[PDB]
């Protein structure tokens, strides 16, 4: 048994991890109730006395209305009360907030629940952390939460999925304060980090279903079929990516470097019907628009690239259409690595959320990639982080709250190196 | 290409398609205690403005006592001088009263004194 | 982050405070008995902001009501919705504050002042999670003013991590009750310089003006201004009251619209402007950011927007309304400072004001705002030079130390103001 | 809560007292016993158990004839005896006797009755005193009296009500001696004078109501009317109330400079066969209704109180002090950036049945302080002046104790304060 | 202030006073037994000022008769009203002074005043509020004039904070032949610049001229000049005995026309002019009333108002007329006749209106002028004086009572300084 404990932390986390658990549900046939009428979907429920099944998952938000949600919800017994984790304050917005100030005061209680689920576990793979970069808990807590994972869980893996501030979405004017020096006190601590850019998935909400203002539902709809397909092959026994640690050595040839590209198709409209070939959705894989960071890669040079494909697709198909890309588009990969795929077939169709905004679909695939131009996403961050604090702007909440002034900059400075790193080895 | 099998499973199957060999053969922490002394440090840092804050607060109280203070001060000072200026201009006003009086009593008085040398130098002739 | 705690003092405080508590019971359904009458669960679900739920499923005011003179809270007392408030809140003193701020803030205010706090502690207690306080009052006369600043003082004392917000109302010559005003202004825009998180700037120079030019009336009186500051003050709590996806609380706001602890005063707006008795999104995007509409007596075009908060209400389209935001930021892009990205947050809520279909409401701190400071310092200056009516706050016990370092204080607010207007990237 | 006691000193106090307690009672509905069929006439009066309403007032004079017609007149149930004083003989124009000869023999007995009204308070605004300039009563025991209240009662507001002497209206020879004494005195005890000048008040009864030879009790009825305009604000609920506190702080912008101008409107006679609020507004500042012959187009403005009583809506108020700030020929001092102060009572004015004086709507009282009013000092001392240089007179002084460096004392304050009237009126 | 005491000295003395005293008592409707049969309350109002109350309903006049010839007093006793004053008030000796001072004052006054000062201290100690004292006498005899200013000291030795008023009767040699009386008024008038308040000066020369002259009197007798004197006492004290606006009393009148102390002699006037008990068929307008009172033919002391300048003037008009009338008569008056009244003294005119006329006249008007013209009365004294003490003319009928002559020279010497400061008032200016 390969478990894995899921920690959402933050608004973001949280109701994405509403919308990651119900898919799976609907993967898995779980119902809302936690009864259901291949094993491996143990890896992310348990299953009490009664025959309810229980998602491997712990809930932080230091605010109790978007928790209330989850014990009120659709799937509200899908959860035991141990597992939602309030308070009455939250960060305000404020990494320093949640990072020191309720940090000191949760982490604790926290860590004591996630021990409880590691308990259960016979051979605990790690940790999914889902969090935001631009809110207050989801980064400042975030990171401490991170920093005590490595003290207590020092040989397990620990994967992130981390929402990227967009200024469409509703976006705090400390953001980009808050994301790096989220990122800042993470990177050491993290194994793999999927980011998903806020923006990108307002863009192909926008154009693939013809949504004028889309949701968090609607984003988080759409990302939760990302995370599905990461997922999948830990869920049902699948033969790539079946387990953690497999994440870093097909995705993560340097620590530091551990920033994979996810690009996503076929993205239909409900409302909207020929069905794909395996071809087009290749195609699809290596087209800009259809990422979930924005980022050129035609700027960069690819490390590693995981084509995950999902339901109605045969090995001939793949193969052919890989050979067609070749022929016609240049993939540049860095001089040590080789230039290929690795390429897995999960045989569980794509499942959508019914009366959702996503129709189903026969095939569909993800590819993650790790290039050097995602670093075109910390680029604009740092920028407008440098904006700000060149006047100071807005430091002395952080500084209110026992931070200190040069954490900014020592922040700042990894972020300068990271980029640095990007450059070197996309020589 | 090359492809290169990899995994067969009950729910899918996985393999590699490399295109191109690489150019170049090969590949060119805090503990506990220094986290919970970060997280205090922070902590004391906060506290330590707290202080400070209610300390100014704590001497704004204090010079409003002292405002009010010499408000009663001043109120005090206007009826001292208030006291001794007036009994000042009074025992000087009944002094002078009384010498005035004095002084046209005495008059009167040389007058009599005058009466009885004229009738003493009546006798006297 | 749930409960406000309101407090009004002074006549003004009292006035504007009373026509917020009438308005925003009308858009909550509350009726002057205290029951809830509405038609939407919607106006229900934050209504603990605001107000206690006492035992025969009535709500009750969340506000203290204080003065040095019992005449203005008897009038509030038989105002429309007199008996909402919870009559062991009225707390009022007998002999005034003379127009006064030295009698507010030391001698008359120190004696009625505990009598207050005993009453704020007593609200704060019974609040599951206390977010701060709002206070409404004048700057311009001596109790709102001396007496409001010397509550908000010790009330900084007390919950020194609980945020504080006041809409002060500056005075202006063209409405004046007293000739001390300068004075009783310059004095407290230092302390709010010092103790508060949040200032809205109501500025009666500005209300005249909008009714006088705007409105065409040609003889304002205090139910015209008043009636622009309860549009304004409904407008800027809209995102406290009800529930959207930005969960909206004081102190997040301050975050985001607070870059340096002194900057903490914001330009009010309104659109539609509106008289008592008596538009396309376009028209509001524009109408908000244009000088006619602030109800501080000041240019937005004369400075830079450092941040802006910006709330639409009414059924409307949220992309349209992003996208004319949008191009109102591009197109005025030399009115905002360039090294704070995204400074501007709009959000939307569905119910409208009363007797409006769409209205939208402008929260800015700009570096304009240093015009106001600029003209209560010069009017400061023409009566201190001369040192006129200075005896009766030196005879109160205060030095003339204290006149000369307030005015310091908020003559280099202005400076620190004009020192970000003309920072640049 | 909230008191005033009053104070109506020497044969002009009390004659004037007598036409202030007869209206207020008319205006309250207050029986001249007493009795009677809004509290705030409680400032002005105290109440019995057995529901009888006594002015909190002394009336006192060195001789008895004046006070000895309220002992035996229409409100001699009013007052208790112990608050109408008299000595047996008068101060015979003589302030030194008022002062010192004769006053000193009954001015504990005032205190004590004063401190037994005082007593009866429970928040004591202030002393309002009514007394003459010419008097020897009224000018020495006046200065007597308002040194041992100083004493007595600190910085406990005093304001006087002062009656400035004119040859018309029957005048001793030695009152500009007294007038200048008393002012000297009184200076530094007193927060806010009203002078009232006898001259203005009978050409105001000949022009307006067609009074050849107006008596006292045709002046003092119109003084009356004036003084219940002051304290109407203190007497009744109203919508603008001006309490004492709010008179010194708006008419008084230095210490000495104390004396506001009273102006009237409208005076209209009974015979004659309703005023706007602006044409009322107006008759202000027209130099005819003023209490003191001076003439302010002359002097600057260094406050405006406007004391409306009556039909008046505040619309109209701010419609007619605006156009007040248009006028050229109303200047104001540089350092004055806001002059005016606004009250509305809305009881109308009362008036007593057989008087002179007709029943109106709405009536206004403007108390203003102009330097303009140091022409009526100036007038003072001339008289002064051509008497004092013969020393004509002053043995009648000395022989009472009083020496000449009093005098010339007094004359310099007074030439002190006519240049202080100078200063104040430059940019 | 309300009870004034009166003292009477002399031949002089006791006869104006006794007329006074007849007119009053007819004007408060008194007769000689002392009861009231009046018909108005106020001749009653202030009845008190001059009246002691006895019991039986009687009104005893507050007098006090003095004179060392005692037939003056069985004189008195025997005119009419004789009976209404109280005997024991009667102070006589049994001989009289010889026309001379030193007697009154120094040797047969001074063995009298004691017996004099028991009556005027049982008659002020009955007083509830004593004004002061009003002196009636002549200074040109020797009890009047020696002994009454003698007992003038006495008293204000003894009352001095009370006003002391005398009506002094000066000597012309038209009227007396006796060659002392300039000695006499000259010793007198020192004494009470020194021990007077208010001295009303009633002129002899002025009375004779007025009875010859504008009464057609070829030879005019003591009724005659005695019937201007009752007609202006009256007057100058109608402010004290009836109820007026002004609360009258003598410390008022004095604080107001006296601007210096020695300063304190008064000419009085009176309009109209009548000849004793003479029926007047027309009565004068309030024009005539004005003009005629400032007129020198109607002065009761023998200087010319207009060889002067007013210090202070009060003015009483009796009778039933026009207040407003009356006040634009007495403006008009100052202003046409401007340079009569020093300017540095402002407003120094004061008028009083009382409704009730004096007996036989429908309309009066009496005149108090405190005028530096006054010094022509006492530079005649100062000639008639000198053109004597140049000779020592009689000067032993005083050195024989024990004075000396540097007595004269001083009394002398004090009235050509009070002729000077008159003098130096008149010629003073405003600048
Ligand atoms: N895709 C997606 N993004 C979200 C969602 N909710 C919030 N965000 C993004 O998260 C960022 C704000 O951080 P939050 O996670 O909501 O705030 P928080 O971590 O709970 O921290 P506090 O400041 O304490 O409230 C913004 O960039 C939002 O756009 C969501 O449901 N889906
Ligand atoms: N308006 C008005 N003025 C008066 C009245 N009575 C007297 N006066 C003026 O007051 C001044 C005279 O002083 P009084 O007040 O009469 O004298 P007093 O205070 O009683 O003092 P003494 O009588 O000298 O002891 C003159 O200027 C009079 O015109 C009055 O009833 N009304
Ligand atoms: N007007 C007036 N003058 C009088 C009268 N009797 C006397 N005189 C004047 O008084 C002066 C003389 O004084 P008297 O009063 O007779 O003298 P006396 O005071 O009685 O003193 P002796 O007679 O010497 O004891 C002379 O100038 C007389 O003209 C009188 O009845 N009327
Ligand atoms: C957006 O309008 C409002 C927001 C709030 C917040 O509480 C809130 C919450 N989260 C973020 C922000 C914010 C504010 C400003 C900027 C520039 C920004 O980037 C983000 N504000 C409250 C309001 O009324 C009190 C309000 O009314 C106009
Ligand atoms: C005016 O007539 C009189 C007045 C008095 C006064 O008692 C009195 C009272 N108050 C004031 C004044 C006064 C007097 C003169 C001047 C120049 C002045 O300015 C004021 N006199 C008494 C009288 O007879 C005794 C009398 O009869 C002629
Ligand atoms: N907008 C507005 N301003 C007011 C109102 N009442 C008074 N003011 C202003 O308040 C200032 C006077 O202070 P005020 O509140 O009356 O004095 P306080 O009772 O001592 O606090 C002046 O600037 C007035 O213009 C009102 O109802 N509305
Ligand atoms: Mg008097």
């Amino acid at each position: 048994m390969r478990e894995c404990i899921s920690i959402h932390v933050g608004q973001a986390g949280v109701q994405i991890g509403n919308a990651c658990w119900e898919l799976y549900c609907l993967e898995h046939g779980i119902q809302p109730d936690g009864q259901m009428p291949d094993d491996s979907f143990n890896t992310f429920f348990s299953e009490t006395g009664a025959g309810k099944h229980v998602p491997r998952a712990v809930f932080v938000d230091l605010e109790p209305t978007v928790i209330d949600e989850v014990r009120t919800g659709t799937y509200r017994q899908l959860f035991h009360p141990e597992q939602l984790i309030t308070g009455k304050e939250d960060a305000a917005n404020n990494y320093a907030r949640g990072h020191y100030t309720i940090g000191k005061e949760i982490i604790d209680l926290v860590l004591d629940r996630i021990r409880k689920l590691a308990d259960q576990c016979t051979g605990l793979q790690g940790f999914l952390v889902f969090h935001s970069f631009g809110g207050g808990t989801g980064s400042g807590f975030t990171s401490l939460l991170m920093e005590r994972l490595s003290v207590d869980y020092g040989k397990k893996s620990k994967l992130e999925f981390s929402i990227y501030p967009a200024p469409q979405v509703s976006t705090a004017v400390v953001e980009p304060y808050n994301s790096i020096l989220t990122t800042h006190t993470t990177l050491e601590h993290s194994d793999c980090a999927f980011m998903v850019d806020n923006e990108a998935i307002y863009d192909i909400c926008r154009r693939n279903l013809d949504i004028e203002r889309p949701t968090y539902t609607n984003l988080n709809r759409l990302i939760s079929q990302i995370v599905s397909s990461i997922t999948a092959s830990l869920r049902f026994d699948g033969a790539l990516n079946v387990d953690l640690t497999e994440f870093q050595t097909n995705l993560v040839p340097y620590p530091r470097i551990h920033f994979p590209l996810a690009t996503y198709a076929p993205v239909i409209s409900a409302e909207k019907h020929e069905q794909l070939s395996v071809a087009e959705i290749t195609n699809a894989c290596f087209e800009p628009a259809n990422q979930m960071v924005k980022c050129d890669p035609r700027h960069g040079k690819y490390m590693a690239c995981c084509l995950l494909y999902r339901g109605d697709v045969v090995p001939k198909d793949v193969n052919a259409a890989i050979a067609t890309i070749k022929t016609k588009r240049s993939i540049q990969f860095v001089d040590w690595c080789p230039t290929g795929f690795k390429v897995g077939i999960n045989y569980q169709p794509p499942t959508v959320v019914p009366g959702g905004d996503l129709a189903k679909v026969q095939r569909a695939v993800c590819m993650l990639s790790n290039t050097t131009a995602i670093a075109e996403a910390w680029a604009r961050l740092d920028h407008k982080f440098d904006l700000m604090y060149a006047k100071r702007a807005f430091v002395h909440w952080y500084v209110g709250e026992g931070m200190e002034e040069g954490e900014f900059s020592e922040a700042r400075e990894d972020m300068a190196a990271l980029e640095k790193d990007y450059e070197e080895v996309g020589v | 290409m090359e492809v290169i099998e990899l995994n067969k499973a009950t729910s899918g199957q996985s393999w590699e398609v490399i295109l191109k060999p690489p150019s170049f053969d090969g590949v060119p922490d805090p503990s506990l205690e220094e986290i919970q002394k970060k997280l205090e440090a922070a902590e004391e840092r906060r506290k330590y403005q707290e202080a400070e804050l209610l300390k100014h607060l704590a001497e704004k109280r204090e010079h409003e006592r002292e405002v009010i203070q010499k408000a009663i001060e001043e109120n005090n000072n206007f009826i001292k001088m208030a006291k001794e200026k007036l009994a000042q201009k009074m025992e000087s006003n009944k002094e002078n009263r009384e010498a005035h009086l004095a002084a046209m009593l005495e008059r009167l008085q040389e007058k009599d004194k005058h009466a009885e040398e004229v009738r003493k130098n009546k006798e006297l002739k | 982050m749930r409960e406000i705690v309101h407090i009004q003092a002074g006549q003004c405080g009292n006035q504007i405070g009373a026509k917020f508590w009438e308005v925003i019971s009308d858009e909550h359904g509350i009726d002057p008995t205290g029951s809830y009458h509405g038609d939407s669960d919607l106006q229900l679900e934050r209504i603990n902001v605001y107000y206690n739920e006492a035992t025969g499923n009535k709500y009750v005011p969340r506000a203290i009501l204080v003065d040095l003179e019992p005449g203005t809270m008897d009038s509030v007392r038989s105002g429309p919705f007199g008996q909402i408030f919870r009559p062991d809140n009225f707390v009022f003193g007998q002999s005034g504050a003379g127009n006064n701020w030295a009698k507010g803030h030391y001698t008359e205010g120190a004696e009625l002042v505990d009598s207050v706090l005993d009453v704020v502690r007593k609200e704060s207690e019974s609040c599951d999670c206390l977010q701060g306080f709002q206070l409404t009052h004048s700057l311009g006369g001596g109790t709102g003013s001396g007496m409001g600043t010397l509550l908000i003082s010790k009330i900084r004392e007390e919950y020194p991590d609980r945020i504080m917000n006041t809409f002060s109302v500056m005075p202006s010559p063209k409405v004046s009750d007293t000739v001390v005003e300068p004075y009783n202004a310059t004095l407290s825009v230092h302390q709010l310089v010092e103790n508060t998180d949040e200032t809205y700037c109501i500025d009666n120079e500005a209300l005249y003006d909008i009714c006088f030019r705007t409105l065409k009336l040609t003889t304002p009186t205090y139910g015209d201004l008043n009636h622009l500051v309860s549009a304004t003050m409904s407008g800027v709590t809209t995102c406290l009251r009800f529930p959207g996806q930005l969960n909206a609380d004081l102190r997040k706001l301050a975050v985001n619209m607070v870059p340096f602890p002194r900057l903490h005063f914001f330009m009010p707006g309104f659109a539609p402007l509106t008289s008592r008795g008596s538009l396309t999104v376009p028209e509001l995007t524009q109408q908000m950011f244009d000088s006619k509409n602030m109800m501080a007596a000041c240019d937005p075009r004369h400075g830079r927007y450092l941040t802006v908060a910006a709330i639409f209400r009414g059924r409307m389209s949220m992309k349209e309304v992003d996208e004319q935001m949008l191009n109102v930021q591009n197109k005025n892009s030399s009115y905002f400072v360039e090294w704070i990205p995204n400074n501007v947050k709009t959000a939307v809520c569905d119910i409208p004001p009363r007797g409006l279909k769409m209205s939208a409401t402008f929260i800015g701190n700009s570096t304009a705002i240093q015009e106001l400071f600029k003209r209560i310092s010069e009017q400061f200056t023409a009566m201190f030079r001369r040192k006129a009516f200075l005896h009766w706050y030196t005879g109160e016990g205060m030095d003339e130390m204290e006149f000369t370092e307030a005015e310091s204080n908020m003559n280099d607010l202005v400076s620190e103001y004009q020192q970000y207007q003309d920072a640049t990237a």
